DNA sequence: CACACACTCTCCAATTCTCTAA
DNA sequence: TTAGAGAATTGGAGAGTGTGTTTTTTTTTTTTTTT
């Protein structure tokens, strides 16, 4: 077996290899060789190559080399790898073959899908565009091993290209077979294969014009991680896919814009070519307490514990929710006891307790609840913004669409899963669409039964509402029953509900614009955002628990609200329900969230019973 | 049924031995040892079926089992050699190291071998490869720790107190590490009952998956040595020189330095240097590609007509062809579909037997600094002794050397004879003395037997084997010489005897391999340059090298100039240099095969332009063309004459050739 | 006659 | 002849989303809902080709389900010709292919679900109706075709599950925890319990304080409850007259009473259940709906929550606030318990022996107790009668 | 001093000249010859001139460099509607709208093959889009035949893009609907015309046959038409 | 159906080869 | 060693067996969920 080898592939080879294993690169460190160590210790085969730190090596030579003949040396470099990752622990390869992916990123340049000319084939880019379409994640055949059906011969390590490509002779001279073999899958190597249809970002299309798109292939861990939408910037090799049915294979025939031919295996068809990116790495630009504390840096553990051994936590807190809406400290400590929630349990039977807080921020045309809304959507992690005006054909539910079979669109309350559903203009919603959300706010399930499709879907979602008074302006002659359309079924749903009126005071507007034009100009929050984040992400980890006398105390506040609410001749309540008693053991539990505490004393239930009760009492 | 019985009993061995995690010694572990020794000794050569050690392969018996006993026996044997039932536990290693070589010993197929053993070779090879890779990443392949072991303990003793039974264990331990590093990649056996179709052999990888090129290399067996400390048992070994322990060392320590060139040891981002280098000749070569492309599509439809002579009206397509008129006739001449049928042609380790030029193994820098030192040692312990040991084996049993030892001895001596030489002439620190001792009388006559008797057997392979050595004689006689009568004893006795073979071979070999064509240039090159010094006449020896088969197999050299050297094409042009004025005999030149390859060089995709061989090159041709037109100019009938070969006959082969 | 250790040390690769 | 094994209780349960190819050749448990269903063909198990040349007897080759049995060249000569099977000694096995989705409850909101088709042998066919959520266990196997490599420009191939078990999910999803592909699957030493605590006096007292014990007071509500799911016995005079032999409840009153608590619990113990709520509930939804195939093009009928239910209970929470025109098409299948559709050509009478419990919610949100129950409620003596 | 490729060249300075009145009129008749000669005279002139004025410069970059000439102003407006057959292989002017514009076509130039048993690869320039493969391995020590694959993604590839151009309004006649014609774009002006805008096109008005059947070698007799533009303004 | 393609089955004279020629 | 008489083999055209198409989802009803 004579083989020409291209001395400019071992060369890369090596100095790859060098660059591996003596990096060195704000101290002294071969973060290289770790990271060999690090895939050692989990098993996992990318290596995440930052471009600069080749390109710095070796004057860019080596990066020339890689950026230009990305194609060709590809080999070379996995040779490479095998090298070092063999040489520092053989703990690779019941034996089970290891394939390695070199995976490159943080180029210097990013592309676009209207710069993709054809004269970058085989080489690398930084392709950025926004995710419209995913493939199912197939396996694709990457190192075939044949078994011939006479004499039993292994034909192994058969190297496929975009066709089935099997081999054409027998390794032992007895063995007639040019088109007859039967595939060992059991032996053969397969990788994961995904074929994501990205498109050009809204913002780089030129008007008119429509977007361009382009077919990327996902392969390995790189795998199921672009979803539809989201905007991504991949890298990888450019390469061109053939049309394989010209090529002929053992199932199909060649079917009927310039077509190369004279090919020996084509004959007389014509063969054309598609471009095709090939993704070798993509990311997108658009649990106990022990656990999550591991999972912290220990600058953050010192500033989480300052936290929670202060004082005056829950005041803080609560004056650090929203910094740029001035006042409202009642609805800011609301919203700020939304995000931390309750206790999602389940009792024995299987019937689900709801864990979830719902707060409704009726107020004035010219007050600040939208701010409210907007800060929650913008901060609190899983949360949608939507309006009552049913923008979307999918309701605020869900609603099934006919493909032209039924499929299921889903709505504002179920993207919003385990998170907050910040819904606007709560009023403007007909009553015919309030009815569709009332199982989604107690039971937080939506049953379809339509046409073909059954399905109960999930939604375990906070509803943040913002109603306007019905005429506009909030009139305080009537009960919260009177200024609002809602009905007594969705009103007890409610855990919270806040009044915010816009007074005529003249000092009271000073303040209003010298805080408005003083944030123009530039808020100084007890707690940022990001540092806030982390202590609401700690606190919900606790899960606190009732003491006996906290029990008491709890139904003792039940029946004194019942005896308050009561009304009618019959003593039939109208405002307060059981529901209302969960709701004070939601608030309870909260409460002592915000505190950091695994106990709930009598202090909570009472301060729960006074949020209840100020949102009731007003006549 | 036999075969499944056969892999039932192997099964049944396999789970009677024991395993892991420590691994455990099973209840009668010997008997069994011993029990699979002698079924592996029957079906090997009293049945010559080669199926039980396939079954061994398939059970994974020689990683999963064999390995661990060794590594479990080698903590045992530290502790006992630093503390201060030893034979039980002593002799467990020697069955198993036993069995190792036995499935190491390479596999050869001859035409007698039966069409089960050239059947299962192909099956076979691929584990041969596997047992390597995996004994060499095992925890630093320290079973070879173990395995000097099962030497140390036999030639602790006095040499004089030898064993008649222990010396066998020396050559089984000895040949274990020729066999685990002979290990190499075989041949994919196309079946040829048939005419092959339209497409050829998909993959030429004879590599099961668990087995890569990265992990077999020998580099891989290199670093496995170094890491290993086993350097210093094949020094110490050759270092008590003063019979067995000399024909398996001889390849024992040849086999990773049979076909790796003595170049790659002086560099003459370190690595990074020479890839920008090789960037920049890849640019300009594919600079040199883009001159033909047309600077639009290949649709665009570049029609001409070349006004021929006869008024011809000929239509060859293509816009570069516009360009110029030699682009036009060139693709004129290629447009045929039609071509002939050009002829063509181991048996033995694979090495410059079968290695073209360009087949140098990457070696890391560290490792090549080790093996730099790692031969140096071993030159300086015990490479004549060594020789001089051989020497008295060498003289006798001249026909009963199987044509193994030939190919095993002559490129072993040959190599490091020529490293020696070159690695003193890049370095003064070396006396030639370390290598002079080969100038003894007997060995070379006895060589020199040896290559006159391969000549008649048509062993062209041994042949090859006895020129590599041939040109180092020159060579070291050359350097003795220069750098200095016991040269003269070794340089005369090619007057009359030994010049027909030397001027035979040119003129017959350029029918087979490159390496056979390379090697006798040098022999000339090397005769013409020794004899310079005193000059029996250098007019004479020189009558007899003027010969056109010489011409020809010298200029069938040059067409493969995508793939020569510097070096490669300079002894060539300059045996026609140094005979412009010193011979005069251009005359026997006038062959249009060297002006078609003096084309070929001159223009910018052959020879690199930056390089320093195309100038000299470009100066001298253009003397030769002025020659050329002297000469032509001359004689009318020559202008046709200078396609079609000389003349026999009397008065033309002096008006020709000399011009009266 | 394999004992249930000898099923969980695989002789055969596969 | 043979005995199959039906593995359940697989540990580690994947979706149709997290599969890939280190699972394949492999026992997997993925979770989804049934899509569409073939009819049960039968399948060459041991196919005997005879030799149309020279031979007459090929080997029983074994059928793999998956790919076309290859014979390439024959025994009996070298030589290539065509083959057919023999029908004297030939045996079959039932075949059908099913074709799993991932269920709406584990799809990621707002994604497209991914589907797998699986193959149902012997035995198994006919277990999962459309519409049904099931957990599959079975072999992930993948066989190479054409026109996946075709279309992808790719050596990609098609993967499949072989099922080797079938559990059915839907209506008991609160149900996790418990062992066996069948939840209410009774040993015999269950039944032996069951027949001593029977003989206890007062064990309908403990029924009925059992049915929801999370939720305090409510007996007539509980009473109710257990009455409908223990349900009558259906009479057939003579095979003319028919008798409903299903207990349907109303359950009115005013908000946060556990009503749909209740309901929920009902899902969760009793066999088929199926629940649908006030506005998410069309009128062929609730019975069933005709469809034109996309694949053969023809009508075809589909059943609905009254099927899906059939020999069960369908659950119907808010059921003052669906449409009138969507709330009369549960009269039939309510009192008959029969669906009658006779759409697109398809004259045919569905069976639905249900036995509906519906939440309702009276007229202002309370009940009025000074005015009669027709004045507190939307429904009239037609729905209100059965 | 910009190192630009192609060449604006109007036509009108051919007929300002003197001799080269027969050289404008083959440009007219004999589009591609005539282009080719002279982008290969214009990289002549152009190492020529860095010979002639001693300003120093890499005269292997420059001769590397393809340059470009394109012709515009050839003639009159031509319309649309008024392409009869005797304009095959013309010089054509043309003015319109264009509506859309597919994506970059790889077009293989030099093809790259591989042997598949000794690893020799060598590159076939291609010609008339028809494949030159080798009959066996350049390489003697081997020269097998039918030992060469090509390899798809090492090969070269030029830029196509086909462009659906729309007649102008303000020139069809009023009854019926503009027509359309199919622009073709090579290695240059790619992206040069989104959709949407009006340009004024120039080039070679030619016409290739299409395969009837894809399995098959027969050709439909009708000769869709296409045109290589050579100029976009 | 049948004309064109791809390819297995089959076959003599020009191309290579080594015993007897000059 | 040379010009010339003898064996020995196998590639390039052709006999022949079996293929592969043309071949199609528009427009019109009927249903169903939203509107
Ligand atoms: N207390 C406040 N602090 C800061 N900005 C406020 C405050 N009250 C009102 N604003 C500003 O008043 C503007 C209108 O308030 P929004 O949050 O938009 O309420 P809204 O959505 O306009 O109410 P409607 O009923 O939907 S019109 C915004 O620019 C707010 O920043
Ligand atoms: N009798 C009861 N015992 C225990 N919990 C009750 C009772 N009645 C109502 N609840 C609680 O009220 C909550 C809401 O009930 P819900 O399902 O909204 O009833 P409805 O739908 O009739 O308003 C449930 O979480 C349930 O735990
Ligand atoms: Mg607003
Ligand atoms: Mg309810
Ligand atoms: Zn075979
Ligand atoms: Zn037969
Ligand atoms: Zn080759």
């Amino acid at each position: 077996v004579k083989k020409v080898d291209d001395v400019t592939g071992e060369k890369v080879r090596e100095a790859f290899e060098q660059f591996l294993e003596d990096f060195s690169v704000g101290e002294v460190e071969k973060v290289y060789r770790a990271q060999i160590e690090f895939m050692k210790i989990y098993d996992l085969n990318t290596i995440y190559i930052d471009y600069q730190h080749l390109s710095m090596r070796e004057n860019g030579a080596l990066a020339m080399a890689i950026s230009e003949q990305y194609y060709r040396f590809l080999p070379f470099l996995q040779k490479g790898l095998r090298r070092v990752v063999r040489k520092y622990a053989p703990e690779l390869l019941e034996q089970t073959e290891r394939v390695f992916q070199i995976s490159f990123f943080n180029l210097p340049t990013v592309h676009r899908i209207r710069d993709i000319r054809s004269e970058k084939i085989g080489s690398l880019l930084s392709i950025s565009g926004t995710v419209t379409r995913t493939s199912e994640v197939r396996p694709e055949l990457y190192k075939a091993s044949f078994t011939c059906d006479m004499c039993r011969a292994i034909v192994d390590n058969v190297e496929q290209s975009f066709k089935y490509t099997e081999p054409t002779f027998c390794p032992n001279p007895s063995c007639e077979n040019r088109a007859f073999w039967t595939l060992n899958v059991t032996r053969s190597r397969f990788l994961d294969w995904q074929k994501v249809r990205i498109q050009e970002n809204a913002n780089e299309i030129p008007t008119g014009s429509m977007p361009r798109t382009l077919d990327v292939i996902l392969r390995g861990d790189s795998v199921e991680r672009a979803k539809p939408g989201d905007r991504c910037k991949f890298t990888g090799v450019e390469i061109v896919v053939p049309d394989v049915t010209q090529l002929g294979l053992p199932g199909v025939k060649p079917s009927s814009n310039s077509g190369v031919t004279g090919l020996r295996s084509l004959g007389v068809r014509d063969l054309t070519y598609k471009i095709s990116f090939l993704a070798c790495h993509v990311i997108s630009i658009g649990r106990d307490q022990e656990v999550f504390l591991n999972s912290l840096s220990s600058d953050e553990i010192n500033e989480l514990k300052e936290m929670v051994k202060d004082e005056h936590i829950y005041d803080k807190l609560v004056r650090s929710i929203a910094p740029a809406v001035f006042g409202h400290e009642a609805v800011k400590k609301g919203i700020l006891l939304q995000m931390l929630g309750g206790v999602h349990k389940s009792t024995v039977e299987g019937i689900k307790l709801r864990g979830d807080i719902n707060i409704c921020v009726v107020g004035d045309p010219s007050t600040s609840k939208s701010q409210f809304l907007k800060y929650v959507v913008g901060f609190a992690p899983r949360s949608v913004y939507t309006s009552g005006k049913a923008s979307s054909a999918a309701g605020l539910t869900a609603a099934v669409v006919r493909d032209e079979d039924y499929t299921i669109e889903a709505g504002a309350l179920m993207l919003a899963d385990n998170g907050i559903c910040c819904i606007d203009e709560f009023d403007k919603m007909d009553i015919s669409d309030q009815v569709a959300i009332h199982e989604a706010m107690e039971q937080q399930t939506i049953s379809i039964a339509k046409a073909g499709i059954h399905a109960t879907l999930n939604a375990r979602t906070s509803i943040l509402a913002a109603a306007n008074p019905v005429g506009g302006r909030y009139n305080r002659k009537l009960s919260l029953r009177g200024n609002l359309n809602m009905t007594a079924p969705i009103m007890s749903r409610f855990d919270l509900f806040f009044v915010i009126l816009d007074d005529c005071n003249e000092k009271i507007d000073t303040e209003l614009a010298s805080h408005i034009v003083d944030l123009h100009m530039k808020i100084e929050p007890p707690f940022s955002a990001e540092q806030l984040r982390r202590y609401i992400k700690y606190a919900r980890t606790f899960k606190p628990i009732l003491t006996k006398e906290a029990r008491s105390y709890l139904v003792e506040k039940y029946k004194e609200l019942r005896k308050d609410d009561a009304q009618g001749f019959s003593r039939s309540s109208y405002r307060i329900t059981v529901r209302q008693l969960e709701s004070m053991i939601r608030l309870s539990e909260a409460i002592a969230r915000a505190n950091c505490v695994d106990e709930i004393t009598p202090s909570f239930i009472a301060e729960a019973y006074d949020l209840l009760r100020q949102s009731i009492i007003r006549v | 049924f036999s075969l499944t019985v056969l892999r039932a009993r192997i099964a049944l061995l396999a789970t009677a031995i024991g395993g892991p995690p420590p691994y455990k010694l099973g209840d009668d572990c010997l008997a069994c040892l011993k029990d699979l020794k002698r079924w592996f000794k029957l079906v090997d050569d009293q049945q010559k079926r080669w199926d039980v050690a396939m079954a061994v392969a398939e059970y994974r018996i020689l990683t999963d089992d064999l390995l661990p006993i060794l590594i479990d026996w080698e903590n045992k044997c530290s502790l006992a050699a630093k503390l201060a039932n030893k034979a039980y536990y002593d002799k467990i290693a020697l069955n198993c190291l036993q069995l190792l070589v036995l499935m190491t010993w390479p596999l050869i197929v001859t035409e007698q071998s039966s069409s089960n053993q050239i059947t299962l070779y192909g099956e076979l090879k691929k584990h041969q490869l596997v047992y390597k890779k995996t004994i060499l990443s095992m925890e630093s392949g320290k079973v070879l720790r173990a395995a000097i072991r099962l030497a140390l303990d036999v030639i602790k003793i006095d040499r004089l107190s030898r064993t008649p039974r222990d010396n066998m264990v020396l050559k089984l331990v000895l040949n274990f590490f020729r066999n685990v590093i002979a290990i190499e990649p075989g041949e994919f056996t196309i079946n040829t009952k048939k005419s092959m179709p339209k497409k050829g052999i998909t993959s030429i990888d004879t590599l099961p998956p668990n087995v890569s090129m990265d992990d077999i290399s020998l580099n891989t067996v290199i670093s496995s040595f170094h890491k290993n400390k086993v350097f210093g048992f094949l020094l110490t070994l050759t270092s008590s020189l003063s019979d067995f322990i000399n024909i398996p060392l001889l390849e024992i320590m040849f086999y990773f330095t049979k076909d790796v060139n003595q170049e790659l040891l002086f560099p003459r981002t370190s690595a990074g240097f020479e890839l920008s280098k090789l960037l920049q000749k890849e640019h300009q070569m594919r600079k040199n590609v883009i001159k033909h492309t047309s600077a639009r599509h290949s649709r665009f439809g570049g029609l001409l007509s070349i006004q021929t002579p006869d008024k011809t009206r000929l239509t060859v397509s293509g816009s570069q062809a516009l360009v110029d008129e030699k682009i036009a006739l060139q693709k004129l001449d290629d447009s045929k579909k039609w071509n002939k049928r050009i002829i063509k042609k181991e048996g033995l380790p694979n090495s410059l037997l079968n290695s073209q030029t360009g087949k140098a193994i990457f070696f890391t820098e560290s490792n090549g600094k080790h093996f730099k030192e790692f031969i140096n040692n071993f030159i300086d312990s015990g490479f004549n002794i060594l020789l001089h040991s051989v020497t008295n084996y060498f003289t006798t049993e001249q026909d009963r050397m199987v044509t193994l030892e030939q190919v095993e001895y002559l490129l072993f001596f040959a190599w490091f004879v020529k490293y020696q030489l070159l690695r003193s002439k890049i370095d003064n620190s070396a006396d030639i003395k370390q290598v002079s001792e080969a100038l003894k009388e007997v060995t070379f006559i006895l060589v020199s037997s040896l290559l006159r008797s391969a000549y008649d057997l048509k062993n062209w392979t041994v042949t090859h084997a006895g020129m590599i050595a041939f040109n180092e004689l020159l060579n070291l006689v050359s350097r003795t010489k220069a750098a200095q009568d016991i040269e003269f004893i070794v340089s005369r006795l090619f007057s009359d005897e030994r010049i027909q073979l030397l001027s035979n071979l040119p003129k017959i070999g350029s029918k087979y391999s490159l390496q056979f064509m390379k090697s006798c240039i040098e022999l000339t090159h090397s005769v013409l340059k020794v004899l310079e010094q005193y000059s029996v006449n250098f007019q004479k020896v020189q009558a007899n090298y003027m010969t056109e088969p010489v011409i020809e197999t010298y200029i069938n050299f040059l067409e493969r100039f995508r793939e020569l050297e510097d070096d490669s094409i300079k002894k060539v042009f300059s045996f026609f240099h140094r005979v412009f004025v010193q011979a005069k005999e251009q005359a026997l030149l006038f062959r249009f095969d060297l002006i078609i390859l003096l084309r070929e060089m001159l223009s910018p995709d052959g020879l690199d332009r930056m390089s320093r061989s195309r100038k000299y090159v470009s100066q001298f041709s253009d003397y030769f063309l002025a020659r050329l037109k002297k000469r032509l100019k001359k004689s009318p009938a020559w202008f046709v004459g200078l396609l079609f070969p000389p003349l026999h006959n009397s008065e033309v082969g002096f008006y020709q050739r000399y011009g009266e | 006659e394999l004992t249930l250790e000898s099923l969980s040390n695989v002789k055969a690769n596969s | 002849s043979e005995i199959h094994v039906r593995i359940s209780d697989f540990p580690t349960i994947y979706s149709l989303r997290e599969l890939r190819e280190s699972n394949l050749s492999s026992l997997v448990r993925v979770t989804g809902v049934v899509t569409r269903r073939t009819g049960v063909f039968p399948q060459l198990k041991y196919v005997k080709f005879n030799c149309l040349k020279c031979g007459s007897i090929l080997g029983p080759f074994f059928q793999d389900s998956n790919e076309e049995i290859r014979i390439s060249f024959c025994t009996n000569c070298k030589s290539k010709g065509p083959f057919r099977v023999n029908g004297e000694k030939t045996v079959y096995r039932n075949y059908q292919r099913v074709t799993l989705q991932e269920a709406p409850g584990t799809v990621p909101p707002g994604r497209l679900p991914r589907h797998r088709e699986v193959i149902l042998l012997a035995d198994l066919v006919d277990v999962s109706k459309p519409g049904e959520e099931v957990e599959v266990t079975g072999i992930y196997k993948n066989n190479y075709d054409g026109n996946l490599n075709a279309k992808n420009g790719f050596p990609v191939f098609a993967t499949i599950i072989e099922a080797n078990s079938i559990k059915r999910r839907e209506g008991n999803t609160a149900n996790e925890g418990e062992e066996g592909l069948d939840v209410f699957s009774w040993t015999e030493e269950e039944e032996r319990e069951f027949r001593k605590i029977s003989r206890d006096r007062g064990i309908i007292d403990k029924i009925i304080s059992s049915m929801a014990p999370s939720i305090y007071g409510h007996r007539d509500i509980k009473t109710a409850v257990a009455c409908s799911l223990f349900g009558g016995v259906p009479k057939n005079v003579n095979g003319k007259h028919s008798i409903r032999g299903d207990i349907n409840v109303l359950l009115l009153g005013d908000p946060g009473t556990a009503k749909s608590q209740i309901l929920k619990y009902v899902e969760k113990t009793a066999h088929r259940a199926v629940f649908a709520t006030g506005q998410g509930a069309s009128a062929v939804g609730l019975t069933a709906s005709v469809r034109k195939d996309p694949i053969t093009k023809e009508w075809t009928l589909e059943g609905g929550a009254l099927v899906l239910a059939d020999k069960g209970v369908c659950l119907i929470d808010e059921f003052d606030k669906m449409n009138d025109q969507d709330r009369t098409s549960i009269h039939e299948a309510m009192e008959q318990q029969s669906i009658s559709i006779s759409k697109a050509g398809i004259v045919t009478t569905l069976q639905a022996r249900c036995s509906i419990i519906a939440a309702a919610n009276p007229n202002g949100g309370r009940y009025n107790s000074t005015l009669p129950l027709a004045q507190n409620v939307s429904l009239t003596e037609p729905i209100l009668s059965r | 001093e910009l190192g630009t490729s192609n060449l604006n060249l109007d036509a009108r300075n051919l007929l300002a000249y003197k001799q080269t009145e027969d050289l404008y009129h083959q440009l007219l008749n004999y589009p591609q010859e005539v282009i080719s000669i002279m982008d290969q005279t214009i990289k002549d002139c152009m190492v020529s001139l860095i010979v002639d004025n001693n300003l120093d410069y890499d005269l292997d970059e420059i001769e590397t460099k393809f340059y470009k000439v394109r012709p515009y102003n050839v003639g009159s407006c031509k319309g649309m509607r008024e392409l009869n057959p005797n304009d095959i292989d013309k010089l054509i002017n043309l003015k319109g709208l264009v509506l859309r514009s597919t994506p970059v076509i790889p077009d293989m130039k030099v093809a790259f093959f591989k042997c598949n048993v000794c690893d020799h690869t060598m590159a076939v320039e291609i010609d008339r889009g028809v494949i030159q493969e080798p009959a066996r391995c350049e390489r003697i020590d081997c020269n097998e035949p039918n030992s060469m694959s090509l390899i798809h993604n090492r090969c070269s590839f030029a830029d196509k893009q086909v462009i659906k151009l729309q007649e102008t309004p303000d020139f069809v006649p009023d009854g019926q609907t503009p027509h359309s014609i199919s622009l073709c774009v090579y290695d240059e002006l790619v992206d040069s015309c989104r959709a949407g805008d009006r340009i004024e096109v120039t080039g070679t008005f030619r016409s290739i046959p299409i395969r009837a059947n894809s399995r098959q070698r027969v050709l439909k007799s009708l000769y869709k038409t296409y045109v290589d533009v050579v100029h976009v303004k």
